[PDB]
């Protein structure tokens, strides 16, 4: 949902207020992805256990 | 683009190609020329810091009340008929009296 | 958290910019819904395995 | 209703067209160079003719 997927581009493009909003969107997306990855890895780890 | 004697009408807006040149927008902040200056996809002060690939300028003149509707996703008798901006448009809008 | 739960209603009522924000909210909520459903299914499937 | 700890009032006069640029995160001559508000600033902005 952000303008770009690169944090450096956002920092070099937008002001602190809008750059923060874009980085917040990117963080939300990447954190959801990482949480899903961790949950699936924990399920696989339970199976491996 | 900025100081041209006569801009083209919004009905037939000139398509200006800017390339193979140094873009220096500090003149706007180095002298009080334009009353209204705003950016959506980038920062007004980081335009010089960050270098782009292909810059294009659109010049047109509209009524004062029609300026508020010149932005991504806007609608009205100007946005939806003669000149329109993409919803994901990345750029800046400049207006002056 | 969106104005409406129907994408068509948002598109008809709201302008493209605000409609995009509302549709993004709906997509986000439905994505956590799908994530919760998948996590529950995976846990129940591990138990059934 | 909400009572504050310490209240500081900053009184200044600017050009008529510069009032719209006086707010957290806004950009402009005065805002960027002369008088700037914190991005996370908590307060109110008051102006009159």
């Amino acid at each position: 949902g952000a303008i770009s997927s690169v944090l450096n581009d956002i920092l070099s493009r937008l002001d602190p207020p809008e750059a923060e909003v874009q980085i917040d969107r990117l963080i939300t997306g990447r954190l959801q992805s990482l949480q899903t990855y961790v949950t699936q890895q924990l399920i696989r780890a339970a199976e491996i256990r | 683009v900025f100081n041209a004697t006569r801009f083209a009408s919004v009905y037939a807006w000139n398509r200006k190609r800017i390339s193979n040149c140094v873009a220096d927008y500090s003149v706007l902040y180095n002298s009080a020329s334009f009353s209204t200056f705003k950016c959506y996809g980038v920062s007004p002060t980081k335009l010089n810091d960050l270098c782009f690939t292909n810059v294009y300028a659109d010049s047109f003149v509209i009524r004062g009340d029609e300026v508020r509707q010149i932005a991504p996703g806007q609608t009205g008798k100007i946005a939806d008929y003669n000149y329109k901006l993409p919803d994901d448009f990345t750029g800046c809008v400049i207006a002056w009296n």
